[PDB]
RNA sequence: CGCCCGUCGCUAGUACCGAUUGAAUGGCUUAGUGAGGCCUCAGGAUCUGCUUAGAGAAGGGGGCAACUCCAUCUCAGAGCGGAGAAUUUGGACAAACUUGGUCAUUUAGAGGAACUAAAAGUCGUAACAAGGUUUCCGUAGGUGAACCUGCGGAAGGAUCAUU
RNA sequence: ACCCACUCGGCACCUUACGAGAAAUCAAAGUCUUUGGGUUCUGGGGGGAGUAUGGUCGCAAGGCUGAAACUUAAAGGAAUUG
RNA sequence: GGUCGGAUUUCCAACGGGGCCUUUCCUUCUGGCUAACCUUGAGCUUGGCGAACCAGGACUUUUACUUUGAAAAAAUUAGAGUGUUCAAAGCAGGCGUAUUGCUCGAAUAUAUUAGCAUGGAAUAAUAGAAUAGGACG
RNA sequence: UAUCUGGUUGAUCCUGCCAGUAGUCAUAUGCUUGUCUCAAAGAUUAAGCCAUGCAUGUCUAAGUAUAAGCAAUUUAUACAGUGAAACUGCGAAUGGCUCAUUAAAUCAGUUAUCGUUUAUUUGAUAGUUCCUUUACUACAUGGUAUAACUGUGGUAAUUCUAGAGCUAAUACAUGCUUAAAAUCUCGACCCUUUGGAAGAGAUGUAUUUAUUAGAUAAAAAAUCAAUGUCUUCGGACUCUUUGAUGAUUCAUAAUAACUUUUCGAAUCGCAUGGCCUUGUGCUGGCGAUGGUUCAUUCAAAUUUCUGCCCUAUCAACUUUCGAUGGUAGGAUAGUGGCCUACCAUGGUUUCAACGGGUAACGGGGAAUAAGGGUUCGAUUCCGGAGAGGGAGCCUGAGAAACGGCUACC
């Protein structure tokens, strides 16, 4: 329509934000950023509909403007900034550090963690290229573009970063038999321990993946997210660890935790 | 623009209206349980029919 | 096909500077490229004196995207042909199909010699013309 | 404005498409440049995204490369003598791409002398050693020798001046040289 | 004393043909005129930078007397340029109008010929029984009307039957 | 040329009614609600109407294709007794 | 029943699945894994034939079909839980020592054809080497 | 919850229709109507006309403020507080309304851009700007208005505007200031001739062209055009290095030039910190603004396969003057008949082309049902189109803008 969009209704906003179909017929549009539109969590929906630390966007703007908040080691004083996958946020108040990861129910969880677990993150390499003047570089899944990494670091690998700079703490390559995390599809939030893969040269590299209950499935190689090696995750993981039990098994779980 | 509030009834009229047997039976029920409305009676029968359809198409399964 | 430079212009491969000063073996040079996806750049294209820049192998026209197979029915055009995609559209109500065809046109190189009935597969390339999007890569008859 | 789409054209069967949209700015075109010689005039036009576009006109001088030597010198332009697209562009002397023109040939001549010390047409110790080493390459060929005798040398324009403001090209050699002089001589 | 056909006559309706070179509406459109902007050939009011440019003669510095050095209000005059609207050639884009053609959608109409309907209209009585000339089909002709007659065909016939 | 027996293909026939059908009736008009061997053509209440128009064929007579408006609750099939 | 109506063994048997041979090559050359290593060191040693990992060279005659998966925007629909005082609804709510507070949720299903991969090879056609320009050579 | 009934007859079986019956987020109307909760609502006929009034303006600590505006600096002589109007920068291309258009067109799923623009955000990113490069030039920093305002004012009217005098900039036009090496040329000079040479110009970014590299199935032999490495000048000769891609003339690097010349901070708020060579010397922080390239993100435009209602009382359609293709060129931001020049004459068709009609925008979906299905779907969400009909275009990253301009009707 004659130019960029600026508005966003509810019911075009994604499902997993869990925004309610009442309460005004307009929704918070994620302004552009280092993450996409849909696999992103605005800070407004975060603060206003995950913690209830505020009730209204006016209050949230007060918060963002008084700068209790900071992402990537930076204040990021916008009410609708994309808090994407894996991302880190640090709050002086309560001295908390929340991390933005997924749950198996297909939602952005709220992973309470410490300042060092915030001070490092994870990032999937999106691609690698050679910039001008012969500077090899790569770019991640969070718009971060980084220069002079190891040549051993290639595509589909994952990096662990300092968060005071965009430099590397370490890296993990992609190969058969490594612990991963899923981003896309019915498997949103699974953790399923790569068992093998398949090429289909021409499009849609596919991967057969199963979690420790033997339970297997198949996913797209650009929807997966490698988090390190089998056993140790490089971070702390949320309730469930990407399992997707049955409706009845979860019913029994909660009925035990009545 | 405001997404419209869903509405859906909780009753269903008789297929065939004037059956003296049906009318006298439901009148007995109304006059014993203290009711005013065949609307209420149809409503309860409709709930029962829904759950009964579920029962049928569930016990159909292994 | 008597003369490669039949036209007023000088048809060649761009940037392939055959230096007239040095007199080396294979008096004229020729670029090429393996299309990928398990295709073959034929020896007629390698040895060819022709140009046909719209060819995927010697030319500069990347094949990428959809791929199709069909039988050739026309040849009356210049490095361009038309095929027939015989297929069957299903009707659920009557629960059964009906013949349909869509005669997509494609581009063809001198690398292939094609008579009618020669079944052929192609590759999605950029818009070659108003009518054309595809280019032939393998033939299946004689 | 000049459209660039096919919603104004016919379908492939012979069917008038219906009138669907109004003309746009992202399907437009613009008038040709019709670049000429003398008194360099370059009007510029604003494009989609800023992204300037130097509409060449009246361009008197341009750059020309000699690839056997790897050199690239600035030169005037005598005039165009052949164009496959149109003898009209030939007559009216309008520069475009693929365009066969004549250039002064004097910078190439004097550079040849300065580089090899070998005559065309018709001293110090270091430069003498240089030329003695650079010898075995003052043997270009007969046709270029004749053209350097004449002082008007055949080049092909390979730029798009109406898009760039630049008449750039290269001297003809050997094969296409023979082909195009044959086309000229066809009588 | 059943049922039933058609003409003719009255009342009402629906559609059809129809002179009217019929009328409108909309779309496509040849040809012609062709605005308006845009691009390109020029244009040049206007403003404006530089370069000098000599002098009407002030000021001071120096032969201190004519005379000499530079600045100076001044004004041409000259080029060296920058931008430059009005106007302007040619081009492609092309609204609108005129005129025809054409495609569809509605529509008026003297009159004419039909159809339908309508409790009790007239003329007969063709049909249903062998319906009082067995009926019907096609074709041709005839006449107020149903209808009759000729040629061939059928049984839905009034015969399944002549060793 | 006859007789007997058999055979393949034909015009049909006598009886049954397993089967079918609304019934008359039918060796298919059967093997279809226990619904499917293959294909073509046609009908969707009665009339208007095989009318009107437009094409198309014919010298013409007329033929092929072929609606609508409007009107109506019945027309119609097969058998029973009177 | 070795648990007091849960779960195990040899299980006789069935049920469908994988592999070898029965004239049944069911692509092989390069490789490294040499693999399964004939490799054996005294009862756990030093050395077998490439796909079982993989890069390629390679023949890969064609389909329809059928299976599985990724994906198919929400709302809607069906449907989990949920006392809007019931209900239509909505997605909230519930529990505290009620001062620090604690805490499950917002599932799941459906998603036609067509498109991608996909195990199969019955069914239907589908060319194949016959005055052999025939394969192994 | 896979259901039937009445009606042709004197009656019977049938066909066959009619009517009845149930429902509709399907409308209208009638008669009536006490309450709680939720809520549609000028689409259908006229995308018919429209009075009136609103619907997009906008600032911080932080671009420009002497408001002859207002508080008071008194920590500030230039202000340094606040602050209309105005310049400037953004945005006004989203939203919202309607469904007229449109029947392979939109649209829906599904591909590509190895064929392109992309403000904005976000991550990275400009030692190379003195061009007779020595006086050609301030870099503790350069030039120009002009608004607002002062006032003269002119029309009946206009968000009508001229005339004269000021002044500002992140507005305009300009503008130097930081390394080291390294190849080419020259080339002084020695002259050597095996040939050795001081000293000088260049090189950042960006555009345009030409050229090279950008890879790599396997092992030895004969030499030299001249041995080339260092020499046993008997020849040992190895050493070699290149990423991604399904696949590229890819990324990227270098030679040679092109440029009317692109970027390389003359901007701003706070805080004032350290060395002494005791100079307003030298250095220093947290920010905002903008800025070349690349990538990213919100987009955008094109694009592959499949799929659309009724019509043959529409069977041939398209190509004059583009229809199908090809070559060259132009334009485009980009491919490409998008357009032109030239050339071949082709292309679609009963597997229903083309033409007509549509109370047709499409889809996600709605009613309704055992299944199958039929019908509707302008209409809250998605994609399209439009602003009274048409055409055009400026500004801009982004419009063919209409609550923006120009014309015609």
């Amino acid at each position: 329509a004659r130019g960029p969009k600026k508005h966003l209704k509810r019911l075009a906003a994604p499902h997993h934000w869990l925004l309610d179909k009442l309460s005004g017929c307009y929704a918070p549009r994620p302004s552009a950023g280092p993450h996409k539109l849909r696999e992103s969590l605005p800070l407004i929906v975060f603060l206003r509909n995950r913690l209830k630390y505020a009730l209204n966007g006016r209050e949230v703007k007060a918060i963002l403007m008084q700068r209790h908040v900071k992402v990537d080691g930076k204040v990021r004083t916008d009410t609708t900034y994309p808090a994407g996958f894996m991302d880190v946020i640090t709050l002086d108040a309560t001295n908390e550090n929340f991390r933005l990861v997924y749950d198996v129910k297909g939602r952005f969880a709220v992973h309470r963690i410490t300042d060092e677990e915030a001070s490092y993150k994870l990032g999937k390499v999106k691609k690698v290229q050679l910039g001008k003047k012969g500077v090899p570089y790569v770019v991640t899944h969070d718009g971060r573009t980084i220069r002079y990494p190891d040549p051993n670091i290639k595509v589909n690998d994952t990096v662990k970063i300092d968060l005071a700079s965009g430099k590397i703490t370490d890296f993990i390559k992609f190969d058969a038999g490594k612990l991963v995390y899923v981003t896309g599809g019915r498997n949103l939030g699974r953790i399923g321990t790569i068992v093998h893969k398949e090429r289909h040269d021409g499009g849609f590299d596919l991967v057969h993946i199963k979690d420790s209950l033997d339970n297997t499935f198949v996913t797209r190689l650009n929807n997966v997210f490698v988090i390190g090696e089998q056993g140790k995750p490089y971070i702390s993981l949320p309730k469930g660890k990407g399992i997707k039990l049955s409706i009845a098994e979860e019913r029994d779980r909660r009925r035990a935790q009545q | 623009p405001r997404a419209p509030r869903t509405y859906s009834k909780t009753y269903s009229t008789p297929k065939r209206p004037y059956e003296s047997s049906r009318l006298d039976a439901e009148l007995k029920l109304a006059g014993e349980f203290g009711l005013k409305n065949k609307k209420e009676i149809y409503r309860i029968s409709f709930q029962l029919s829904k759950i009964r359809r579920a029962a049928r198409d569930l016990l159909t399964r292994d | 096909e008597l003369t490669v430079q039949s036209e007023r212009a000088f048809q060649k491969q761009p940037h392939i500077f055959n230096n007239p000063k040095v007199k080396t073996s294979k008096r004229t040079k020729r670029w090429y490229k393996n299309a990928g996806l398990g295709f073959k750049t034929p020896k007629t294209a390698i040895e060819g004196s022709y140009i046909d820049k719209k060819c995927p192998f010697t030319g500069l026209v990347s094949i990428r995207g959809k791929i199709l197979t069909g039988t050739v029915v026309s040849t009356k055009m210049h490095r361009t042909i038309v095929i027939r995609r015989a297929y069957l559209h299903y009707i659920p109500k009557y629960n059964r199909y009906e013949k349909r065809h869509k005669n997509v046109p494609v581009h063809v190189s001198p690398a292939f010699r094609v008579q009618v009935g020669d079944i052929v597969t192609v590759g999605q390339c950029r818009p070659i013309s108003k009518t054309v999007r595809f280019n032939v890569v393998k033939v299946s008859a004689a | 404005g000049i459209s660039r789409d096919s919603r104004h054209k016919r379908s492939a069967t012979g069917a008038k498409r219906a009138q669907f949209r109004k003309k746009r700015k992202f399907e437009l075109g613009r008038q040709p440049a019709n670049t000429k010689i003398g008194a360099k005039r370059i009007h510029s036009v604003r494009t989609r995204g800023g992204n300037k576009k130097y509409r060449a006109l009246r361009i008197e001088t341009g750059n020309f490369s000699w690839a056997s030597e790897g050199i690239s010198k600035k030169t005037r332009i005598a005039g165009v003598v052949y164009h496959p697209s149109n003898n009209e562009l030939v007559r009216t002397n309008t520069l475009t791409k693929a365009a066969i023109v004549q250039i002064d040939a004097t910078p190439f001549r004097q550079w040849f002398e300065a580089h090899y010390g070998q005559t065309l047409g018709k001293k110090s110790k270091n430069a003498e050693r240089k030329w003695a080493a650079r010898a075995a390459s003052a043997k270009i060929e007969s046709s270029v020798e004749s053209q350097f005798s004449a002082g008007r040398l055949y080049a092909c324009i390979s730029s798009r001046p109406g898009q760039s403001g630049r008449c750039d090209g290269y001297i003809l050699e050997g094969e296409e040289l023979a082909f195009y002089l044959r086309r000229l001589t066809a009588k």
